[PDB]
This record gives structure tokens, C-alpha cells and sequence, in this order.
């Protein structure tokens, strides 16, 4: 049976039996990690007799 | 509000069934509840938030 109501935005739907809630509970999560290094070396050495 | 134009039990219809439509009237204009008015009859928990 149902017919029930049941909207998301405009558009209308029904509900299968087996189905207590389909909502469109609506949530958005972002992450965002970024880790650059640098490291550098040098040496330089001279040596000189006369 | 047996054989009425509105589901009146929720889950099931049965004030709904066998019903002429040559004897339903129009309960109202409009059928579209508030935009997400489902999401004001969850249960909460407290705890978990």
C-alpha cells in the first residue's frame, strides 16, 4: 500500500515496505595535508702547499 | 479520517483501501510537506550527539 508523501527537493517517492527511512540527511567533510621539506648540504675544502 | 485522501496510517494505508474515488473529496490543495520536515521526528542521542 504506503503512498505516503515522501519529497526530496521537488521530486516525489515512495517508499518501499522493507524501508523505515531513506532522508537525504546532507553532509560534507573535507581534508586538506600537504608537507614539503627540503634539506641541503655542502662543503667544500681546499688545501694548498708551496 | 477513515477513506479520507490522506494516509492516515503511516506505514500501512488501510483508511486508504477500497476506497471510491467518485466518494473521496480533495483534503487539501496541497500534498508537499515542509522541505526536510522528517528530519524534526528523529530521536536524538545525547551522548553521541
Amino acid at each position: 500500500g504506503g503512498c505516503s508523501p515522501h519529497y526530496i527537493l521537488n521530486t516525489r517517492f515512495r517508499k518501499p515496505y522493507n524501508v523505515e527511512s531513506y532522508t537525504p540527511q546532507t553532509q560534507g567533510k573535507y581534508e586538506f595535508i600537504l608537507k614539503e621539506y627540503e634539506s641541503y648540504s655542502d662543503f667544500e675544502r681546499n688545501v694548498t702547499e708551496k | 479520517l477513515v477513506c479520507n485522501g490522506d494516509s492516515d496510517c503511516d506505514e500501512d494505508s488501510a483508511d486508504e483501501d477500497r476506497c471510491e474515488d467518485s466518494e473521496r473529496r480533495p483534503s487539501c490543495d496541497i500534498d508537499k510537506p515542509p522541505p526536510n520536515i522528517e528530519l524534526t521526528g528523529n530521536g536524538y542521542n545525547e551522548l553521541t550527539g
